[PDB]
Parts: structure tokens; sequence; C-alpha cells
């Protein structure tokens, strides 16, 4: 497959043998010239207003413009010090775009967090990455080494007087360091408590000054926009998400992978003119559709275009774009069991309904797996989701836990009912008292 | 709706005919739990109230109960006449099978009710007790 | 000038609708069997002609009575000291009727004149060592020690020393040196006090043996025991 | 376990009793009287008590010459059996570590997990 | 008995000088000393909140806090194989039996030897090419059980 | 500030927030970890209550009190059936893992976490799996702890390291594993520790030296001293 510039604006520079592009390689395939375009002949408003009107949306998984985030940063001149940093974490289950992005196309995200934050002026830059991205790490610390030696970054940044240093902060391991204001936190030496909003970080987010949080995947985006226009962006796709994005297929496919598609393209053709379908001896029951906080759908809803308002009006969304397929030899069941695992060992234990409720899951799923259900465990599995959802906790982590539960008990409840065996227990016999027998 | 409820007893006929005979700014009604319609009337008023409800169409025969209580502590008295203490009159009505609280609301100092003995006889030995435990003085 | 207190609290005629202040709350328990053991029959209620409290629950500790002095709190619902907020006019402020306490003086028209007496810097005297007070909240007050569970929170009486002070005297840290003032010889072990200036040895104040009137007073004979 | 429940439910008032502590950590009454001249035998402390100690036996010959001798001392009431409940261990129930029961080793509870350990 | 040595101490003050504040360098103080003796012990908390002028308690809060900063002792080796639900579909279960087959060790146990430290860990951003594990610094992908124990012979 | 609760009229505080304009009002909303001189942070959630966008509105939406400001013209609901079931939810989350300790608790009848259970409405126990422990610290002679009881409200690390400016006392760990105390066994080094045991909602950190001569707070003689 072809992979022409005009229309994979982040892939078609990747090389075959699966090797990063280093500095004389990329700027030899058109590199930095959306940097040197933005640097020189325009200003920070006028980049920020380029990016606003290109339709470019957050990458991370919620959807939010990146233009108007930008926009909101203060207009006061006293205000000097700005930080950007980068949602390197990526540690949502099913999310591998990220990886691929900077192990072998570091360039790209330092070119991107260059135009970024000449754009927002942002006088300092941090790259938030997992500890569990060694190779993406070397990487990304070699290009900032190449592009500091090459004027690229430091001070006097092509002689504009523009200074900038960016940083790589490699992660200690924990899942919700991906929050933007857990992510702050971490940043500042904390735990990864989030921080309620409002204030946002665009006000006040790193140390106190105004920071600006952006996935790896939209600061990918932003130097093709800088380099090509805006209408060549707009003109990607006709839908409503403009640009690109990397989809793709996982779990016992035939060619489990990533592709760069525009949006609007249907979960079918990234299923099966893509990963090839499912594999030899299984068929297809159910996806979610942006990772493991996402809602699960059918067959039915494979005819969707991957666009966040399709999947929104679905039940579902449209999260990192990384479907993942189940066939029909698994357990609905035992897949909640380790999607709620994950997700109550992965709670920060700041507030309470996250912290003391998924563990409350975990235990009823593990008690319908082994066939020890009692009643009434799948009515309190639905108020668990009822009561988790937006608003109630502090902070998005538990709705996302509690997204793929409530599609499981609404699409697959037959599954749930086979574990309900034991009558309910919880009370034993004490001798010389008559208990109330509840009728 | 269940027994218990908070109710007004607005819908019953002797709250009607109060309104027709006294005027709807002669007294106050009260909702509780108690089931019977709590009437607070004024203290000049009482013994017509008690005439008038002696001659109904069904009358209310009997007085039930007379007592006090004292108001001074009671902090949750909203909806409620101003009143330092308070006498209260449950009289029955065999033939509706109903039954009517009316309140008399007392100052502190002037402690002073028209006697209930010319309608009901009970109500000596009840002003009697009300006067010893409370202090009320019946003319 | 010590005519403000009158008004400090209420006097012992003041009542809330003619009942006293409680001092203990309502399910006040055990009343016929607290003395059981010295006599089946129970005594007498203590009577306060002093104050406006009763030692009884036969009173008034309503959150919306009248009043500033509030032995406790407690209201229906908020058994913790969270009934503290329905004990308030506004929660976090002040108290619903006034805190209690009025101020002895207010503040005068017009102030003092400028203090003259400018004092001469330290010189440490050759023989002489200025006593430096130390004070700490588990110790110094006269009757707080007197408490057995502070012995436990009491420092050691220890005596704090410069290094270069320590150096001249040949001292090391916990070693013990003795000292007599008014003629009265007494041994303590050394700290090494770093931020402590030289010429001065630091006493912890209203300890063991320690009054409070040595600070800024001198010692002699200050050697190692 | 001198939870007090029972002298406060008392509408008589007539128990009275003080906590103290073992070495382990256990509770128990350091003294333990009820005045009989004043008790009711309403049964309200034995349905308040949590840990089916105090108790209300069939037994009614309670006659006495002095008052004073009506007052129960600790060493009058505590008696070498379980009574009418003959299982039931409040301590088994408890979160306190006391002897024998060291933490997580009570009913519905599992072992505690160090916040250093290795396990996410 | 601790006490922090000259590089890492070094490497501690180079991170605190990326940073406004040096509470900042708290997590990569901590990896600092886990990387020069595989795991963070007791005095080692307190000699980075005395480099790093904060509270050991913020220090030790940071340290419980991260699943990657072990507090007790490890292995040699850490393995560590990803439980989550796209490697749970492409069966890591039985990665997980071989591994407790060859090591004869729970999740979270060390071996007899000290040699290997075995450890469920969360997705390793490697689902399209699953199930994986992670030992010390090196990502396995498409695992099977009978390469486990041929992976394993090559971390002596 | 013009609010309106359950459909009656007040005027608050507008640079007030919800919970404490309510609770200024004599109303009764359930919360752990707000305090009126710690401030909000919106940790327990238990402060639930449900605000309408205007007067004619019926859906509404879960909103906290301790982080909403009680502005002009507000309309919130505590006796909503869904905030009253999320608040019975929350205290229910809080009561999977506490030990059954209140006759062995030194809190109890002057407990927080009592009051707010039986004001919620929970008395009925269905859940039916094991409860999470933690071992003790010694921290001192003033006071005792007992971390089975702690509902993870962080009152005690906001008093201590914002407030008071202790250094010693902290929150450690995860998910549904957050020990609050000391990193090490040893004395609570602030002179103003001992407000501890009224900062905390639970039994965790309790007066050792009355714990030593323990009774009931219905059984004290209390007089206003200085
Ligand atoms: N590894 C990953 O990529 C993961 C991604 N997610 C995604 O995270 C999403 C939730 O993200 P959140 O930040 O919690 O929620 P969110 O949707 O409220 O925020 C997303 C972005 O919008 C901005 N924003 C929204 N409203 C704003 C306003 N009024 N003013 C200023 N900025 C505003 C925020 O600053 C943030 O950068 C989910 O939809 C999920 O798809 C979740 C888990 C893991
Ligand atoms: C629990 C949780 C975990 C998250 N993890 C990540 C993450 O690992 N990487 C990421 O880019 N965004 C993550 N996000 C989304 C961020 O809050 C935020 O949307 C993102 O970092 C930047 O927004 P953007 O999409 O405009 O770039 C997470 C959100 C939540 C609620
Ligand atoms: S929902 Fe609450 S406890 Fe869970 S991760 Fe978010 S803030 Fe932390
Ligand atoms: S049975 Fe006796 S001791 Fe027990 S509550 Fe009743 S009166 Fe008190
Ligand atoms: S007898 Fe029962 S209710 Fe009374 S103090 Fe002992 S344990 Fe508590
Ligand atoms: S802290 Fe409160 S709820 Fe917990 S055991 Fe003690 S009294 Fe009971
Ligand atoms: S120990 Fe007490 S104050 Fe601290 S978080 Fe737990 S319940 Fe709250
Ligand atoms: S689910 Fe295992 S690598 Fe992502
Ligand atoms: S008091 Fe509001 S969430 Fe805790
Ligand atoms: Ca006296």
């Amino acid at each position: 497959i072809i992979r022409t510039p005009e229309t994979h604006p982040l892939t078609w520079r990747l090389r075959d043998d699966k090797q990063p592009v280093w500095l004389d390689e990329y700027r030899s395939k058109n590199g930095y010239e959306g940097a040197r375009k933005a640097l020189t002949g325009l200003s920070p408003d006028e980049i920020v207003n380029q990016v606003k009107d290109a339709g470019l949306k957050g990458r991370g998984g919620a959807g939010f413009s990146t233009g108007l985030k930008w926009s909101l940063m203060p207009k006061d001149e006293s205000m000097n010090i700005r930080y950007l940093l980068c949602n390197a974490d990526e540690m949502e289950p099913g999310t591998y775009k990220d990886r691929l992005l900077m192990e072998q196309l570091p360039h790209l995200l330092v070119e991107g967090m260059l135009i970024s934050a000449f754009a927002l002026k942002a006088y300092r830059g941090y790259i938030f990455l997992r500890g569990e991205y060694i190779e993406a790490a070397v990487n990304l610390r070699r290009a900032i080494a190449e592009a500091t030696e090459a004027g690229l970054l430091g001070k006097n940044i092509m002689g504009t007087g523009f200074d900038f240093e960016l940083f790589v902060h490699t992660g200690a391991g924990r899942y919700i360091c991906g929050e933007e204001t857990a992510l702050i936190n971490s940043l500042e030496g904390r735990r990864a408590n989030p921080r309620s909003k409002p204030p946002f970080p665009a006000t006040s987010g790193a140390w106190g000054k105004p920071t600006c949080v952006n996935n790896v995947e939209t600061l990918c985006n932003v130097p093709a926009i800088l380099a090509n226009g805006v209408e060549w962006y707009q003109n990607i796709s006709k839908s409503k998400d403009a640009g690109t994005k990397l989809m793709g297929f996982s779990g016992r496919v035939k060619n489990p992978g990533l592709w760069e598609l525009p949006f609007g393209t249907t979960a079918r053709e990234i299923l099966e003119d893509y990963a090839g379908g499912m594999r030899d001896g299984l068929k297809f029951k159910a996806w979610q559709p942006g990772g493991a906080g996402t809602d699960f759908l059918t067959e039915a809803h494979l005819d969707l275009p991957m666009e966040f308002e399709s999947i929104g009006k679905a039940g579902s969304r449209l999260g990192t774009a990384l479907a993942m397929a189940v066939d029909h030899e698994i357990n609905m069941v035992s897949l909640v069991r380790n999607l709620e695992e994950f997700f109550a060992r992965e709670s920060c234990g700041w507030c309470t309904p996250c912290r003391d409720g998924l563990p409350w899951s975990v235990k009823i799923l593990r008690a319908l797996e082994r066939g020890e259900g009692q009643p009434g465990d799948i009515e309190t599995l639905e108020q668990l989701c009822r009561f988790l959802g937006p608003g109630k906790t502090f902070c998005a982590h538990a709705p996302g836990a509690v997204e793929p539960l409530q599609s499981a008990i609404k699409y697959f409840r037959e599954e749930f009912e086979a574990g309900i065996k034991q009558p309910f227990s919880n009370t034993h016999l004490i001798n010389g008292i008559q208990p109330n027998l509840l009728k | 709706e269940p027994a218990w409820q908070t109710r007004d007893h607005l819908d019953d006929p002797v709250i009607g005919e109060l309104r027709n005979r006294f005027g709807p700014d002669a007294f106050t009604v009260q909702a509780t739990r108690t089931g019977v319609p709590v009437v607070w009337i004024k203290r000049e008023q009482l013994l017509e109230v008690g005439d008038f409800l002696k001659k109904l169409p069904k009358p209310y025969v009997m007085l039930f109960d007379l007592h006090g209580m004292d108001e001074r502590l009671r902090t949750h008295r909203e909806g409620l006449p101003a009143a330092d203490f308070s006498v209260f009159y449950h009289l029955i009505s065999i033939d509706r099978n109903r039954d009517i609280m009316l309140k008399v609301a007392l100052a502190e100092n002037d402690l002073h009710v028209p006697t209930f003995t010319k309608l009901f006889p009970n109500a000596n030995w009840y002003e009697r007790e009300t006067w010893d435990l409370f202090g009320i003085t019946f003319d | 000038e010590l005519a403000g207190i009158k008004d400090a609290a209420p006097d012992a005629t003041f009542r809330i609708r003619g009942q006293k202040l409680a001092r203990e709350p309502h399910r006040y328990s055990g009343r016929t069997a607290m003395r059981a053991n010295i006599s089946v029959h129970e005594p007498r209620q203590p009577q306060d002609i002093d104050t406006m409290f009763t030692f009884s629950m036969e009173g008034n500790n309503q959150p919306t009575a009248h009043r500033s002095q509030v032995p406790f709190a407690w209201a229906p619902g908020w058994n913790s000291p969270q009934a503290w907020n329905k004990f308030q006019d506004e929660v976090g402020g002040k108290l619903r009727f006034g805190d209690p306490g009025v101020r002895l003086f207010e503040t005068s028209e017009n102030g003092l004149d400028y203090f003259t007496s400018v004092p001469a810097r330290f010189q440490p005297q050759d023989g002489k060592w200025r006593i430096a007070p130390y004070y700490h909240l588990f110790g110094s007050d006269e009757l707080s020690q007197r408490a057995p569970v502070f012995q436990s929170r009491m420092p050691q009486p220890y005596i704090k020393l410069n290094p270069a002070d320590a150096a001249k005297l040949g001292v090391n840290a916990g070693t013990r040196v003795s000292f007599s003032y008014d003629g009265n010889t007494v041994t303590l072990p050394v700290e090494i006090a770093e931020g402590l200036t030289a010429g001065q040895v630091g006493l912890p104040m209203g300890m063991s043996g320690i009054a409070p009137v040595l600070a800024g007073a001198h010692l002699e004979d200050l050697k190692e025991a | 376990v001198a939870c007090n429940l029972c002298a406060v439910a008392c509408p008589v008032g007539c128990i009275s009793l003080q906590k103290a502590e073992t070495k382990d950590g256990r509770w128990y009454p350091e003294f333990f009287r009820i005045n009989f001249s004043r008790c009711i035998f309403c049964g309200l402390c034995e349905e308040a008590c949590p840990t089916t100690a105090i108790q209300l036996t069939p037994d009614f010959e309670m006659g006495e010459y002095k008052r004073q001798d009506l007052v129960y001392e600790k060493e009058d009431l505590l008696i070498s059996g379980p009574g009418k409940y003959p299982e039931y261990n409040f301590y088994r129930m408890a979160g306190m570590a006391i002897d024998g029961k060291d933490k997580g080793e009570a009913e519905n509870e599992a072992k505690p997990i160090d916040v250093k350990s290795l396990l996410p | 008995a601790f006490e922090l040595s000259a590089a890492e101490r070094e490497a501690i003050e180079h991170e605190m000088h990326h940073y406004e504040d040096p509470r900042a360098a708290s997590i990569e103080a901590l990896k600092i000393v886990q990387k020069q003796r595989g795991w963070v012990p007791d005095g080692a908390i307190h000699a980075i909140a005395d480099v790093l002028g904060i509270p050991a308690s913020d220090v030790e809060g940071v340290a419980t806090f991260y699943s990657q900063i072990f507090r007790q002792p490890v292995g040699r080796h850490v393995i560590r194989y990803c439980d989550s639900v796209v490697c749970h579909i492409n069966g890591y279960q039985g990665i997980q039996a071989a591994l407790e087959k060859k090591l004869n060790i729970k999740p979270g146990q060390t071996t007899f030897d000290g040699r290997f430290t075995l450890l469920p860990t969360c997705c390793l951003g490697n689902c399209d090419k699953g199930p994986n594990m992670m030992i010390d610094e090196d990502t396995h992908a498409h695992l099977t059980p009978e390469a486990i124990p041929e992976l394993l012979e090559r971390y002596k | 500030a013009t609010i309106h609760v359950d459909g009656k009229e007040y005027e608050v505080n507008g640079a007030d927030n919800l919970l404490e304009a309510c609770l200024s009002l004599g109303l009764d909303i359930p919360y752990f970890c707000w305090h009126p001189a710690l401030g909000s942070v919106g940790a327990c959630r238990q402060c639930a209550v449900k605000q309408y966008q205007n007067a004619e509105d019926t859906r509404g939406r879960l909103v906290m009190s301790c982080m909403t400001p009680a502005s002009d013209g507000t309309f919130i609901s505590i006796d909503d059936e869904e905030a009253k079931q999320f608040r019975e939810s929350v205290v229910e989350w809080l009561m999977t893992n506490h030990p059954h300790d209140c006759p062995v608790c030194e809190e109890g009848g002057n407990c927080h976490l009592q009051d707010m259970t039986v004001m919620t409405g929970h008395s009925f126990r269905r859940y039916r799996f094991t409860k999470r422990t933690h071992r003790n610290q010694d921290l001192g002679p003033f006071i005792s702890h007992e971390m089975n009881r702690c509902i993870a409200c962080y009152r005690c690390v906001r008093y201590y390291k914002d407030y008071a400016g202790g250094t010693d006392l902290g929150v450690y760990g995860a998910h549904d594993n957050v020990y609050f105390g000391r990193p090490e066994d040893g004395t609570l080094e602030s002179e103003f520790s001992g407000n501890l045991v009224e900062i905390c909602p639970t039994g965790v950190f309790t007066d050792k030296t009355h714990s030593e001569r323990y009774n009931r707070k219905w059984d004290m003689q209390f007089a206003p001293s200085i």
C-alpha cells in the first residue's frame, strides 16, 4: 500500500525495516519546513488560529479541539513562564499508537512541540513518557540532541529570538499519570492524584504557571498543518473531524496492526480490508472501539464510521480509535473481570466511588466467573455503573472503568446470568438468636 | 399514600364549615401526622368555636382530651402561631367518626384561658390538671 | 483596671427560659450506680451556687440557646465534634450569639515614646557563661511536667554548647559537665548547638532543677565533671 | 468489652462500669456493678449488648436483708460459661488485634497488604 | 545504614537542574537509586529527602504510589508479564502458567536463589504483538509457552 | 446570593461553597473530606446534591456542594431520590472495608462516620466479600493509631501538612491500600498533632491519654474552661 505524503501526513516517512528516522533523513523528507515557516513568517496568535480553524481535535481520546485549548491561555504579558507537556504515557490497554509514533519518528514529535511551544509562547517543554518505552526514550533523547546540535532547540532557534528547552521525563509506571492534572502532579514530583477543574491547566497548571498538555499524535499532526496549510488539512476527508487518525484492530485477527486512515472510515474496512478479519475457526462476537475504557459494540455496529459523533451516538466512544476484537471463544465475564481488575488496581485512591466500588465489581465478577454468584449481584453491578458515571467521581477514570461493564451487561447478559448459582447469603447463623426472615 | 404521611386535612367538612362560619383569617390549619385536623384558634373565639362544634348537624359531642404544652424550648415551630404555652382540646364526633384538635396559644405572662366546663363537664378535671402541671389559669 | 471581668460571663442567676445550663449530656448514665459501692442511697446532686451551670443533665444545651458559654457540642444526628457547626451562626465563623470573653482594655488614643536604651553588643567574657533560654512545649510549664504522660515526651535534661566553646573546654557531645549557680553544683550532659553564639551556654527553662528566672543570668566554673 | 452500651441503654441507669485494657490490647471491665434494688429487669441492657455478654437468666430468687447487699459487683455477675448464647465471640468479628488473633485473622477479613509490596 | 554514592548524588542534582522546583526530581531520584541498587531501601527515602529538601513522608508516599519503584527487595532480573485485556484475549494465562512452572513461584514473589522476580504489569503498549513480557530492560512479544524456558535461560 | 434548596428560598454568601452555606442555614448534608478550617477538596464524594440549570428543570445533575459555589440564583435539591441514593451508596462503599469495631473503638458515640451512616439511612449490609486490613503504627504517647477504621478522606494529611506545617505524617500506597501515618514507627513531631483526634472523622487517631481511662462522650461531665 502506497503512502503518499498528501493523504498520510504522519506515516508516509516510515521506513520499511521499522528503523528510526534521524535528523538528516527527516530533513531530507520535508522535515522542519513547517517549524521554519511558523517560527519565521508567522505570529504565535496566527499559528494558534491556524490550528484552530484547521479543525485539529485532541487525539488523546476526548476529541477536544486543540486550537480552542491553545486560545484559553492567558493574554497577560506578565506570565512569561509557560509549559508545554506531551502526554506520552499511553497506558490504556489496547493503545499502541504513540509507541510507533516516537519509536521510529521522534523528530516529528520534536518539531511538533517546537511549533506548539512557539505558538503557546511556552518557555519550557516536557515529554511525560511512560517508563516502559525505553526505545522511544532513547530515540527521543537522540533526536533532542540532534536538534540541539542543529540549532532547532535551545537558545536563539533559527535566529528568531525564541528560546525553547525540551526535556524527557520518564515515568514510574502508573496508569493514572496519563490524566493531565495527574500528569502535572506527577511532573511536580508528587503523587499522581488529579485536580479539580476549574481552574484548567491553561490558567494554572505546572507549578502554578500556564501549561498546555497535548497527546503525541496531536503534536505530530501539528507540523503537517503548519507546512501544507489549512486548506489541505480540511480537504483530507469529507467528515466533521478533520485530518487523519491512527486506527487499527487488535486481538486474534489475521493482521493485528496500525494504519493511518481519514476520519469517517468505517470499522468494517479496518477489520476486514486492513486487519484481514478474524482468524481461522473464530467468529466475531464484540469489539471495543477506542481501548479498554470504551463500551463494547456488536456486529451490527461494525458498519459505522469511526468519528466521535458516530460512535458517540451508538452508546460508546471513539476514544483512541484502536479497536479490540473479541471472538466467540472469550467469555465476557472473564474479559470484564480482567478489565475491572486493571481499572481497580490502577485507581489513584483519591475519591470514594472508584476506590471502594471498583473492587466490589471485581469481587462480584470473580464470583460470577467461578459460578459462585448470588442474586442481586448484577443489580449491584448496574448500580455501580449508574453511580460511577461522570460527575460522581473526582476524575474520568471510573466512568471509563464502568463503560465496558454496562455495555457487556446490556449486550451479553446471558453470560452474566450463568454465574448466579448459589442463593444469597451474607449472614451466618448465630445460636440463640432467631433471625429476621425478610420476605 | 402511607398512613403516616403529614396531612393538613383541608378536605375535612369541618374545616369548610369553620371557614364559612368564622372566616378564613380567624384560625390557622396545621399539618401534622396526628391524623386529625389541628386548628389554632384565637383565645377569645374558643367558646364560640366550641358552641359551633357542639351545634353542628353532626355535632362534636365528646371532649376526648384537654391539656397543655410548654412551647418555650420548641425550636421547630414552623407554620405555627407565636406561643410560649399552648392548650389543646381534642374533640370527637362519633356520628361523623371524626375528631378535631383545637389549639389556643398563650404568652408567658397572660396564662389565662376561658374555661370549657360550660360545654363539657370533663373539662373540670382536665383544666385542674392543666393548672396543676402547667400553671395555666382557667377563668 | 479589672472592671471588665464582670462582663466576661453572666452571673449565677442567668437562665435559658428559666432553666440552668447542663454540664453533662441528656443521655448521662449510671446515676443510680456510680456511687452504689459507697452507699446504695443516692446522694444529693451537687448544687452550683457560684455559676449558671448545674451538676446534672437537667439543663439547657440547645444550639439555638441565647448564650456564649457552651460546655460541649451535641446536636441530634451530630454526636461528633462537627456539632460545633450547629452551634455557630455560620460554619467556620463565630459562635451564634458571640464568642465568650471581653477585652479588658481598648487601644489607647496616643502611644509611647521611643525607648532610647539601646543595649551594647554581647561580649563573651572569660569565665562567665550567659544562660541562653531554651523552652520546650513539653516540660517548661510548671504543671505540665507533673502530668505522668508527659515524662515520655519530656526531653532529657541537657545543656547546649557552641562547637568553639566545647572545643575550648575539651568536652564532647554527651559528656557530663558540672556548673555552680548560687552555690549549687549540678551536672548535665552536653549537646553541641551549632546556632548558639559563642560565650553562651544553653539551658532548658522550667525543667527539673532549672528555674525560668535563670534566663539571661550568668554562670560560673562551668567545667567537665 | 466494657463498651458501656448497656449502662446508657438502662432506663434506670443502674449499671456502672469502667474500661480497662490488657497488654495484648483487649478491652474488659475493670469493675462492673448493677444496683439490683433499682433494676426493673426489663432486658434492655441484654438487648443493647453487642457481644452478648450481659444476659438475663431464668432466676427470680433474689431476696435480700440489706439494700447494700443488692449491689452486685463483677465477682457476683461473671459466670463460668457462655449462658444463653453458646458460640458467639465478638473478638472473632472485631478488627482490633488481640492475643491469639492478629490483623486479618477475623471473619470476612483479608491479610494486610503492605504499601511497599511489589504487586500493582 | 544508608549512604548515597557520589554518582547517585550528582545525577540527582543534575535532575533537579531540569526543574524550577527541587521536589520534581523525587521520582527520578528514586529511579536512580533503584537502577543503582535494584530497589529503594529504607534509608534511601531519608537520603533523597535530605538531598532534595522535601520531607521524607512525601518521598515515601511517592515511592509507595508508583508500581515501578520497588520498596521491597527483588531478584537480579524482574520479569513483568502483561495481564491486560488484549493479552488476555491473546492468552497470557498460558504464559503465566509456564512462568510459574519454570520458576516455581507465584507472581509477586522472588526465586529462592534471587535470580528472578515475577510480576504482573499493565498494558505495555504492544497489543498488536501480544502477549508481551517485560524483562529488566527488554520487551519480548509473540510469546508462546514453549518458548518461555528457552527465553529464560539467556538471563543469567 | 439567592439559592433555592428543595423549593425553599435562602439568602447566602456567594463567596461560600454550597456545603458550608447549607450547613449555616441548618440543613443537613453528609460530608467527610471537607473541613471549615481546611477547605474543600472533593475527595469523599459524600456531599452530593442535585443541581438544576433553571427553575423549570427536572433532570438536574449530581454536583458536590463543597466544590460548588453558592452563587446567586442557584437551584439545588438535597432530598432528591438520586442524591439520597448516591449518598447512601457512598456510605455503603465506605462500609465495605470497615472493621466490626465500634464497641472496642474510642470514637464510638463520638464518631462522624457513625452519624453519617445513620443520617444517610444505611443499615443493611449486602457486601459479602472480605475487608482490607492494615497494620498499626506507634505514633508516640499521645496519639493511638488504628488504620483499619480509615475511610481515606485525607483530612489528617491536609491538616497536618498544609495547615499545621508538619512533615512526618503522609499518605502512602495506592488504589484501595492507602495508608495514612508516619513513614516509620516513632513519635509525631508536630506540636499540634493532638488535633488529629478531632480532625479524623473515624477512630484512626485517638487520644491515648484518654484511652487509658476511657469513657464514652455521653458519660462525661463537661465544663467550659480555659
Ligand atoms: N491512554 C489514553 O490515551 C487514554 C485516554 N483516555 C481518554 O481520556 C478522555 C477523558 O479525558 P479528560 O481530560 O479526563 O476529560 P475532558 O474531555 O474533560 O478533557 C480533555 C481535554 O479537553 C480540555 N478541556 C475540556 N473542557 C475544557 C474547558 N472548559 N476549558 C479548558 N480546557 C478544557 C482539557 O483541558 C483536556 O485537555 C476519555 O474520553 C478517554 O477517551 C482515557 C484513558 C486512557
Ligand atoms: C484516567 C485517564 C487516563 C488518561 N491517560 C492518558 C494517556 O495515557 N495519554 C494521553 O494522551 N491522554 C490520557 N488521558 C486524557 C488526558 O486527560 C488529556 O485528554 C490528554 O492528555 C491531552 O488531551 P488532547 O487529546 O487534546 O491531547 C487520560 C485521561 C484519563 C481520565
Ligand atoms: S476516579 Fe477518583 S480514585 Fe479513581 S483515579 Fe480518578 S480521582 Fe482517583
Ligand atoms: S434489665 Fe435492669 S439493668 Fe438491664 S436495662 Fe433494664 S433496668 Fe437496666
Ligand atoms: S455488657 Fe455488653 S453492652 Fe455492657 S459494656 Fe459489656 S459489652 Fe458493652
Ligand atoms: S471509627 Fe466510627 S464507625 Fe469505625 S469502628 Fe470506630 S466508632 Fe465504629
Ligand atoms: S486517617 Fe482519618 S483523617 Fe486520615 S484519611 Fe483516614 S479517616 Fe480521614
Ligand atoms: S494489552 Fe498487553 S501489551 Fe497492551
Ligand atoms: S465533603 Fe464534598 S466531596 Fe467530601
Ligand atoms: Ca463552685
